[PDB]
């Protein structure tokens, strides 16, 4: 009984090993008050940016 | 005008703006006799912001 039971315990125990958990998800977030991108200004001349 | 609008979720719109105006500088309208003459606004730029 005793080698039965470690035997077939270790051998589940390799054989589950395959087994990924983990994941990545994607969250998506609008902005409201402000934009997104990397922003251009013109002076009288002159492009500016800010990140 | 160039611009570019933005939907903010208060019901505003937000605007980047370039404004651009006025009449060409003419030295060849030499004449006195026109005294009539076509009204005379300036040249201006304005850059800006605004909500």
């Amino acid at each position: 009984y005793v080698d039965m039971v470690v035997n077939a315990a270790t051998m589940m125990d390799k054989q589950n090993d395959g087994i990924e958990l983990g994941r990545q998800k994607i969250g998506v977030m609008r902005l409201n008050n402000t934009f997104v991108g990397d922003r251009t200004y013109n002076l009288r001349d002159q492009k500016m940016v800010i990140p | 005008i160039r611009v570019l609008p933005r939907f903010s979720a208060d019901g505003q719109i937000e605007m980047s703006l370039d404004i651009e105006d006025g009449n060409d500088k003419t030295p060849q309208s030499d004449t006195t006799t026109s005294v009539d003459a076509l009204p005379e606004v300036g040249r201006t730029l304005i850059s800006t912001i605004a909500r």
